[PDB]
């Protein structure tokens, strides 16, 4: 009695075992296949503009016209270098025309101390300032190159959202790679609706052996009974490893044909990975756009301080230079002349 | 890059 309902737990698990093995086997073959496709209809996300490009955008409009004043500020930054170069020049023209009339009039016969010391503190601080204006050179000119590089998308980003969306790349799908992304996608849902399916059938034929066995064990207890018993049970559990076995079957005709999809999906996946490559690259020019016109703001600031700070010293060191060289002309002038 | 564009001290 006690060994009739323990070969028939036996039977109970030998089936259930067969059955746990047809299906790991059936999810590897078709795990793998999953794996080897990698395989998806968001394709209208490339119609929309990123948030956070969009926050980026706002803060350019927070202020009116913040771009145009940048470029106008770099103006004006670039007029007061080349005032100062020039203002520089005067200077020079003022020593080299200064220390040529003394060559001349040193020759012209057999001076003053003071002059000639403070025309010789005059040559050493321009030459101090052309030394700080070179350096500046370069870093004013990449800031202008900068800036011209990246003043049309930070025009972009200042104009409606619109002309930004339309800059960014779209998909332009023929109706035949629509077909072929859809076919794709159709097959996928039966891949997964196989899949679920396939737990479910699992789990009602773990359940119906399970209620068998709080049924016709944990409660309830039989006599001969057990030969009729464990074959209504049997019949039940025949019926759902029909549907099983019929989910198992069907894999291998939807393999074959997801398989082939996979084949009429090549062209179409490089043109759509061609685009998602695009896509970010011309975001990133974006992005980065923005991220110069944070650093222009600042050094446009540091620049426009450091010049006016510089002309400011170049043209008093252009008074002083004038001063002192007509004072020491006035100086031949009277000495020649009583000769 | 503009981000290590130092101008001169005066």
């Amino acid at each position: 009695a006690h060994e009739a309902s323990s070969l028939y737990s036996e039977e109970k698990a030998k089936l259930l075992r067969e059955m746990m093995a047809k299906i790991e086997d059936k999810n590897e073959v078709l795990d793998q296949f999953m794996d080897s496709m990698q395989l998806v209809d968001n394709l209208d996300a490339y119609s929309h503009i990123p948030p956070q490009l969009m926050e980026k955008c706002a803060a350019l409009s927070v202020r009116p016209d913040t771009v145009r004043n940048l470029v106008q500020s770099m103006q004006v930054l670039s007029g007061v270098f080349t005032d100062v170069e020039a203002s520089l020049k005067d200077i020079r023209d003022l020593l080299e025309e200064d220390e040529l009339l003394e060559q001349k009039f040193q020759e012209a016969v057999g001076i003053s101390i003071t002059s000639k010391a403070e025309l010789a503190e005059v040559r050493r601080e321009w030459a101090k300032y052309m030394e700080v204006h070179e350096k500046a050179s370069f870093t004013n000119s990449e800031l202008h190159r900068a800036m011209n590089l990246h003043v049309g998308n930070l025009r972009l980003l200042s104009g409606p959202l619109d002309q930004v969306r339309a800059a960014l790349p779209t998909p332009a799908l023929s109706p035949e790679d629509k077909a072929v992304l859809q076919n794709l996608k159709r097959i996928l849902a039966k891949v997964q609706e196989m899949r679920d399916q396939r737990v479910s059938l699992e789990q009602q034929l773990r359940e119906l052996i399970q209620k068998d066995d709080i049924t016709a064990s944990l409660v309830t207890t039989d006599h001969s009974e057990m030969k009729k018993l464990f074959e209504e049970q049997l019949k039940k559990y025949d019926q759902l490893k029909v549907y099983l076995e019929q989910n198992l079957a069907a894999q291998d005709r939807v393999l074959c044909a997801l398989t082939e999809a996979n084949v009429q999906y090549a062209a179409v996946r490089r043109v759509l990975s061609d685009l998602d490559q695009k896509w970010n690259s011309t975001l990133q020019t974006l992005v980065a756009s923005y991220e110069a016109y944070e650093d222009l703001m600042k050094k446009s600031q540091e620049g426009r301080d450091f010049y006016a700070d510089l002309e400011s010293k170049v043209a008093a060191l252009l008074e002083r230079t004038q001063s002192t060289c007509q004072a020491r002309e006035a100086a031949r002038q009277q000495l020649l002349d009583r000769e | 890059n503009i981000k290590s564009l130092s101008f001169p001290k005066l």
